């Protein structure tokens, strides 16, 4: 009941997930920004438009 | 909705898409014409000035 414990807190550093390689790309508006900024900010919305 | 250009991107299972197309294609039509504030009429006088 004891080793259990120590085994999660341990097991936890030892198993990750994969990481994930952020990529960067840099877009030039054509119409609008602000339309475009919403957009993306409601369709994928976890993209980090900037 | 893709800004204020009359577009319009919508997102949902396929029974939902052909479903909403098919009524859109009912009750959607373009809108209608303001006549005119202001006509003209030309006549060509035979007998008076």
């Amino acid at each position: 009941r004891t080793s259990v414990n120590r085994a999660i807190i341990l097991l936890g550093q030892v198993d990750r997930a994969p990481e994930i390689p952020i990529v960067q790309r840099i877009y030039t508006v054509r119409g609008q920004a602000a339309d475009i900024t919403a957009l993306l900010a409601a369709q994928y919305p976890t993209l980090r438009v900037t | 909705p893709v800004g204020q250009t009359g577009q319009l991107v919508l997102n949902g299972a396929q029974a939902q898409l052909d479903t909403a197309l098919a009524l859109l294609e009912q009750v959607d039509r373009p809108a209608p014409v303001a006549e005119s504030r202001t006509v003209q009429r030309v006549f060509q006088l035979v007998n008076a000035s």
